[PDB]
RNA sequence: UCUGAUCGUAUUGGGCCUCUAACCUCGGACCGUAUAUCCGGUUCAGGGACAGUGCCUGGUGGGUAGUUUAACUGGGGCGGUUGCCUCCUAAAAUGUAACGGAGGCGCCCAAAGGUUCCCUCAACCUGGACGGCAAUCAGGUGUUGAGUGUAAGUGCACAAGGGAGCUUGACUGCGAGACGGACAUGUCGAGCAGGGACGAAAGUCGGGACUAGUGAUCCGGCACCUCUGAGUGGAAGGGGUGUCGCUCAACGGAUAAAAGGUACCCCGGGGAUAACAGGCUGAUCUUCCCCAAGAGUCCAUAUCGACGGGAUGGUUUGGCACCUCGAUGUCGGCUCGUCGCAUCCUGGGGCUGGAGCAGGUCCCAAGGGUUGGGCUGUUCGCCCAUUAAAGCGGCACGCG
RNA sequence: AAAACACAGGUCCGUGCGAAGUCGCAAGACGAUGUAUACGGACUGACGCCUGCCCAAGGUAGCGAAAUUCCUUGUCGGGUAAGUUCCGACCUGCACGAAUGGCGUAACGACUUCUCAACUGUCUCAACCAUAGACUCGGCGAAAUUGCACUACGAGUAAAGAUGCUCGUUACGCGCGGCAGGACGAAAAGACCCCGGGACCUUCACUACAACUUGGUAUUGGUGC
RNA sequence: GUCAGGUAGAGAAUACUAAGGCGUACGAGUGAACUAUGGUUAAGGAACUCGGCAAAAUGCCCCCGUAACUUCGGGAGAAG
RNA sequence: GAGUGAGAAUGCAGGCAUGAGUAGCGAUUAGGCAAGUGAGAACCUUGCCCGCCGAAAGACCAAGGGUUCCUGGGCCAGGC
RNA sequence: UCUACCCAUGGCCAGGGUGAAGCGCGGGUAAGACCGCGUGGAGGCCCGAACCCACUUAGGUUGAAGACUGAGGGGAUGAGCUGUGGGUAGGGGUGAAAGGCCAAUCAAACUCCGUGAUAGCUGGUUCUCCCCGAAAUGCAUUUAGGUGCAGCGUCGCAUGUUUCUUGCCGGAGGUAGAGCUACUGGAUGGCCGAUGGGCCCCACAGGGUUACUGACGUCAGCCAAACUCCGAAUGCCGGU
RNA sequence: CUGCUGUGAAUCUGCCGGGACCACCCGGUAAGCCUGAAUACUUCCCAGUGACCGAUAGCGGAUUAGUACCGUGAGGGAAU
RNA sequence: UAUAUAGGCGUCUGGGGGGAACGCGGGGAAGUGAAACAUCUCAGUACCCGUAGGAAGAGAAAACAAAAUGUGAUUCCGUG
């Protein structure tokens, strides 16, 4: 009475790695995603696998534009 | 062990005139009403039949397939085609002739098929030999006979006795095809249900484990033991009253239930099928002048009565052996009504052999008058022996069936003249209401008459019986 | 010696026939010898460069030996899996088991890659020769329902979908800083230089819309290098760079190389794990009930009562694996019991399709009783002859 | 303790003779002080029975029967009140199986399974009698077992079967002779099942070796083609 | 391994005895159940039981008479 | 500086409990009395009687044992 | 020295039956074969003690005894039983073959040695007080009752509130719920309606039609882990 | 550097080694011998030593000790 | 059988067996470790055979070394 099922895949730890208002260094990953759940705005770039990474030191921000959630890096002012 | 293997090469199995790979496969069977055999989904199994020509000829040759096609349709699956062979010798392996296994596999693959039938009980191996070759669900005459009763089952009595018959038919072939059926199971719904066939109970299967099968046969046998007591308790009043009873004995589809509806105003079910009425049902009726007698139907009797299913017909057999006058209904469809009647009558012989009381008086009738004898004319009405028939395939009038039935029923009621005086204000009322009032030669005052009376009224008026 | 047949003489191998001196004979006769079927010696008779033995070498070889013969597993076997990818389970961060529910992968593409530029489908409506429901064409409606090489999902109409021009970035030398993480693995990466592609430039290009398409180390192969070079110069070998060889698929990969029997078994352990027994559940089973379609001669409920529904008992078949494997001895029979009543007889009642004789069903009732035999291991059941009856069950399927 | 081994009988195979075979590294030994009417191995296991036209090339050529029992195929009766083993006439068309395996077989058997006659305490169904223990008295005088102790019962609870816990019931202290229902009684670190290790056995598992066999070369030479 | 009395017997079986040697090493009681070993059992006669297990029964000598089958030997002590 | 700390290993050596003054006291033959001996007598000595074996349980030979044979003395171990 | 078989040399088997060959006589005959009678005394012959073995049953079963006793049993002139003396020795022997026996053990005897074999297995591990104080999870495993690394303990060292709770603020989510005329499915009853059929004219073209069907669509009510136009509460990530 | 089986050299411009091999250099001069000291061990004997045991320890053996005793034998083997 | 030898006769000198360890030469395991196992390790240990000596074995470069004007038999210790 064998079972045809039983297989699965590994833990691709997707999800947002830096949330709103979080201070980031350049190059850091912001979301690991499959597809285009999020888009890039200002100072945000897309990697090979639809990853989103910072392009300047700053603070993360999540907004929307034209109907698609986008991630931006607002430049923190030096106090 | 393997000798010259050129048998279907040059040799002929039983080719006296027409055999040995001939597989006439004539009479493609099948029938269409308004098309839409299913109307949404797989409501037909596209079955195929089989027949083995034996003693007899065209008189019966096609008769088997004619009966089987109708029976399979009743089960509710389109019969694609039939296939027989002259078959001088019934081969115990598959009794099919020259073992044309590849040939029948190919002619069933050429057709949608996916279901096959047979004629007669098949031994476990006697059917496996074809299961292997065909690679399709195969169920023989007795399997379908039982499935019909299962589908039509209505009450506890039937749902138990048909269940027992099915278990005991499995008993000799618990190995092989039963496991083959269970392997893929019904698969939503199978071609052979269980205790009730038409969905509902019996949805799972018939035989799955030998232990459970034996257990359930034991329980079922005890249940029928219980039902015998219940039935004989119910059947008290008639035997306690000595009330004449008659039985409608018809082969099948002979309009027994419809005839009962007629002549008695009964409203019993009359469905198009070879096994419609499940248990013998009865009703009180009146003869020409009175005699509040009883009339009962019988359950269908098909050629080669499967002995694997007798618990169902046991009640019917009892109800026919505990009766006086028998009326034999036939169906005017086949070409050999003589064969129909002789076959169905072959059973009363063993009935009386077992429960010997006497050969009951006999009468004949054949329904379907409107549609029957379309090319028969009144030969069967004049030249043929005792028979009366006016019922139509839906219903008609009854003219002398109710007269000769009374004249041939037990005439135990004494007809000796008795003298009834005036005496009380309405003393004659007792006789008027009891013993009929035949020949009410009412005169005057102390009215003098002549009428029949039963044993107690005769003995009560004995002293007053002054000759005319 | 260069372009080169045949030459004269001397050095040699094989096949075949022989010979005797190597060697062989448990064939004979003599001597050591008085005894000796030993042994050696002389000689005669047969073989004979064979055979046998030494070193080397290819086959046959359980005759014998050393061993291997995986794990998961609602006990074990049998069956079925074993790595990677996607979804649900998965409880709105990540993650999360089950022999839980579905599927794919062990590739493909020299363009289906890079870049520049342009376009918008499916479906529907109306009209048109073949041509139709569906081909190509015209108009309109048509914001995503078509398609996206390949599983599913995340996305894609800003197009990642559809066309075309040119190209090879399917680069070399790197890499701030991060994700994931037992470790080893695994993913992302702006930007700098060299030399290119596309484009007027800005710019994009370190393979494919993303996520599977793979295998550590060892050992060895193949090309190049300002390496090394066992006294010295070389070379052999080694080293670096780049790459190559594993259904090592049991996919973190014991060996380069491996199946089975044991009731002839044995040892170390285990109630971590089974068979009997107890325990929980009650699917199955037994005891009934609820509703009443129908049957029962008319008449649901004298007697039954389908399709459906609710439970009791813990005796059957099972599920679980909680005690017991440093021992709880299995069935049937015999002896001895004791108990429940769901009563077989005897006792008291109701109803009756109870005239009487009897019967059916229900209620109360456990005091006592409930046979002997033939076959059947038979769990058990069939038969014989009686009786008022030859009851059903629990107690480690009571009691070794 | 037998149906098993053996056995006389039979049929193959090896062996031409310090044979073949076996023990031994070898010498050597047995086989044999024997010689194919013998020796060694291998199966079977007295004795009898098993069937014709083709069968310097005639053709399908497998007999095509039997003494055939899987043959509960009710396919009937005898065996008795009810009878298992069986006994006989039927369904028993590849059935089946046997050219070397099957049928028969007188005699025999502490073999297996049944029926009859006689006989009986085997039984219905038990009673009595004697002896040897038991029992009492005198002498000597162990043993296994043993966490403990002035060690009840019911219903419960608990590692789910309670002398030992809870709540109730019952029971004056101490012995003697008996029964065997408990102490999951004693006995043997369960022989069953699983796990790990082992052993021995099998083989077309792996890898070796003994042994056998094939060739090169040394022993090993001469003359002729 | 050797000797082998007498009677009844075929007998070296069995019984009782001669010669010879022993009473061999815990006893004395006691009608307990129960166990072992013997004995007997009315009437039935395998009903017991998985199974005639055990026990019972026949058993010697002399005269008659001895079947089916058979390898012609037997069977055979047939059996009676 | 340690052979340094035991209540368990079905641990090992010695001593001693419980069962318990309990089972058993070893074949299918059998002993009794009188008298003696002696502190002490069922068991020893003598006399009688009774019983057992008698193809041995009698009498020899070999193997094996090794002084167990006989006389005197003794009786705390052994003799169930 | 037991036991398996073999070798050398001895011994033993009470008593009683049947009666084969051979030989003689007589018949049968050419003829023998064959038939009766006599001596004769063969036989893995018969009955049965000694002797040997071990079929049944009871007893014993901390036994009288580590294999016996009682009572019946089988062989008992033969492949017989037995004494004395020898031979075959372990991966070897012997085996009328049971894996039987080889000194109370044999699917490879005994003793000593290698040796204090090894055992992922079971048992054992001895005096006290104080402080702290777990895990039964993840991954991998010829792996699952073992082990390595991480997690969770303790101790020393370094920093020091970075820990944690509460408030407020900034975040992504697609669960609970809910919704479907917003997607993919199934489905409940109506409404209109192509296919229509069958019917009235009758063409077949052209008009009505027709207990009826559902193409599309419409109304009302539904539901879904692998449906979502939406969508909380907690949790989580930072800041304060 | 060596053991077995084949084959098989030159005597100094000779021959071997210098980590495959080749040339130059360098070191030696095979196929012949003998040779103490430095070094390993205690059957035995003599003189001492011990943050060694002290009668269940220390040798199995403080007393009959390889004794009694067990086994056919090798062999095991105490207590006081 | 002729030379001669084998062999025979006599006479002289030696060996033979034992011993705790250590020496030299030669055969040479497996348990075990590798978490299995075969190479491998165990380990040239155990055991065995031959053979002595008070010690043995090896010993006088056909050696090392590396261009150093090198050291100068063997043995055994300590480093490396
Ligand atoms: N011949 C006949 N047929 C009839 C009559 N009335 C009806 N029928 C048709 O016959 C069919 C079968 O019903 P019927 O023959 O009465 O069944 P039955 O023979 O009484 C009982 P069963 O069907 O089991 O044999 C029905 O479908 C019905 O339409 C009649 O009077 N005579």
């Amino acid at each position: 009475s064998s079972s045809r099922n039983g297989r699965d895949s590994a833990a691709q730890r997707l999800g947002v790695k830096r949330f709103g208002g979080q201070v980031v260094k350049a190059g850091e990953i912001l979301v690991r995603q499959r597809g285009t759940h999020f888009h890039p705005g200002v100072n945000v770039g897309r990697g090979g696998d639809d990853t989103l990474f910072a392009l300047a030191p700053g603070a993360v921000e999540f907004g929307a534009k034209r109907g698609r959630k986008t991630v931006n890096i607002v430049p923190v002012a030096r106090p | 062990y393997p000798e010259n293997s050129v048998a279907p090469s040059t040799g002929e199995l039983a080719l006296e005139d027409r055999a040995s790979l001939r597989r006439v496969a004539g009479l493609s069977t099948e029938l269409a009403d308004v098309s839409e055999v299913e109307y949404r989904q797989l409501r037909l199994e596209r079955v195929v039949l089989v027949g083995v020509w034996t003693e007899g000829s065209a008189a019966d040759a096609e008769a088997s397939l004619a009966e089987l096609a109708a029976l399979a349709e009743t089960a509710g699956s389109e019969v694609l085609e039939g296939l027989i062979q002259r078959r001088d010798k019934p081969d115990p392996s598959t009794y099919i002739g020259s073992g044309k296994a590849a040939e029948l596999r190919e002619v069933v693959l050429a057709t949608g098929a996916d279901t096959v039938i047979c004629d007669g009980e098949l031994s476990p191996a006697q059917l496996n030999a074809l299961e292997k070759a065909v690679k399709v669900k195969v169920i023989d005459r007795t399997a379908l006979i039982l499935d019909i009763f299962a589908q039509h089952a209505t009450s506890r009595e039937g749902k138990a006795q048909v269940s027992l018959a099915q278990m005991e038919y499995m008993l000799p072939r618990l190995r092989g095809w039963g496991e083959s059926m269970s392997r893929q199971a019904g698969g939503r719904a199978g071609g052979a249900g269980g205790g009730v066939g038409t969905r509902g109970p019996g949805e799972t299967k018939i035989e799955t484990d030998r232990r459970r099968i034996r257990e359930r046969m034991a329980k079922l046998r005890r249940e029928i033991r219980d039902m015998k007591k219940i039935r004989d308790t119910q059947r008290g009043s008639r035997r306690r009253s000595e009330i004449p009873s008659v039985a409608i004995v018809g082969y099948t589809n002979a309009g027994k239930s419809s005839l009962l509806n007629a002549l008695t105003g009964a409203g019993v079910l009359v469905e198009n099928a070879l096994f419609a009425t499940l248990e013998p049902t009865t009703r009180r009726g009146e003869f020409e002048d009175g005699r509040p007698f009883v009339l009962t139907d019988t359950v269908g009797f098909v050629r080669h009565l499967p002995t694997q299913l007798v618990e169902a017909f046991r009640s019917t057999l009892e109800e026919v052996v505990d009766a006086d006058l028998l009326i034999h209904v036939v169906d005017g469809s086949d070409v050999n009504p003589l064969a129909q009647i002789n076959a169905v009558r072959t059973v009363i012989n063993e009935v009386v052999a077992e429960y010997d009381i006497a050969p009951p008086p006999e009468l004949l009738v054949v329904n379907k008058i409107d549609a029957a004898t379309g090319v028969g004319l009144a030969q069967l009405r004049r030249a043929l022996p005792d028979a009366v028939f006016v019922s139509a395939r839906t219903g008609d009038g009854l003219d002398k069936l109710r007269s000769r039935m009374g004249e041939l029923v037990e005439s135990t009621d004494a007809t000796v003249d008795v003298t009834i005086p005036y005496d009380r204000g309405d003393l004659v009322a007792r006789v008027h209401t009891d013993g009929h009032v035949d020949a009410t030669e009412h005169t005057d005052a102390g009215t003098r008459i002549k009428a029949r009376v039963p044993a107690p009224l005769a003995a009560t008026l004995r002293e007053y019986a002054t000759f005319a």
